[PDB]
């Protein structure tokens, strides 16, 4: 799944080169911040110490993300 | 609800994503991912309700992800395929 | 996220706007 | 007083946490 | 900056590279030749270099 390919999914959503570069950059914005809650994730992940990420970890990245956002 | 997004396709891009930081998920966590993915998505809505290049390196710069629109045309250059960072310096 | 307003707004409307609109025309055709 | 975006522009602001950012209102 | 990238110099930092030439840092960001440095001795004045071709492994 392409990052344009997000773009695309963020235009199934949401509805020509200014528009798809401002779409090519809302992709750019949602990957980016996946990223960021999946390193929180391990980050929480790192506090517990076991093997892998479990999923209350990511869980908790999400609600340390909302709560600094 | 036709809002969600696969499971697969979120393996698919963080497969990428374990390479510059390897995050190691467990099912129940892909399951997480891909239900709070919603969550994330309205959040953003509400972050990000209309797109303009100003509009959007504000809200990268709001989100912490970046400081500036150096900042955010180096993540546009580590996040896309070449020729459209590129196609973006022309739209910056 | 918005629940609580929205409500809020419907019912503050009715005391605010309708309850003394009629109230008031009620009292003025004695 | 009949228009409500006046009204909502002040419940969103104490509604939702002050981190919460509400530098865009959504149409 | 090119007698600098050539012998690939850690002095060649974005500070200096002045706001005409940081474009010129962002196309070689786009080649990629440049080691992409993300160099946490010093906020800013990021030091970035060209591999080196002469470095036989």
């Amino acid at each position: 799944m392409d990052t344009e390919a997000l773009a695309n999914y963020l235009l199934r959503q949401l509805s020509s080169s200014q528009e798809y570069n401002k779409k090519l950059l809302l992709a750019c914005g949602f990957q980016a911040i996946l990223r960021k809650i999946l390193l929180d994730a391990r980050t929480r992940a790192t506090a517990e110490g076991l093997r892998e990420v479990y999923p209350y970890h990511i869980e908790a990245a999400t609600q340390a993300f909302l709560d600094s956002q | 609800s036709i809002k969600p997004l696969q499971i697969m396709d979120l393996k698919h891009l963080t497969r990428q994503f374990l390479n510059e930081n390897r995050i190691i998920l467990p099912k129940q966590t892909w399951s997480t991912i891909q239900e709070e993915s919603l969550n994330i998505m309205d959040f953003l809505k509400q972050k990000i309700g209309t797109l303009q290049k100003q509009e959007l390196v504000d809200s990268f710069i709001d989100m912490g992800i970046i400081n500036n629109v150096d900042d955010m045309f180096e993540l546009a250059h580590e996040l896309l395929p070449l020729e459209l960072q590129s196609r973006i310096e022309s739209y910056l | 996220t918005t629940i609580d307003v929205l409500s809020s707004l419907f019912i503050n409307l009715f005391e605010n706007d309708l309850i003394p609109q009629a109230l008031k025309d009620f009292n003025k055709s004695d | 007083p009949w228009e409500f975006r006046k009204v909502i522009q002040a419940e969103y602001r104490e509604r939702l946490p002050r981190n919460y950012e509400l530098k865009h209102w959504k149409k | 900056l090119m007698k600098r990238l050539i012998e690939h110099d850690l002095n060649l930092t974005l500070n200096d590279f002045s706001s005409k030439t940081i474009p010129i840092y962002r196309l070689l960001l786009r080649a990629n030749i440049i080691t992409v440095i993300e160099g946490s001795t010093n906020p800013g004045t990021k030091y970035i270099k060209l591999i080196d071709f002469n470095e036989t492994s």
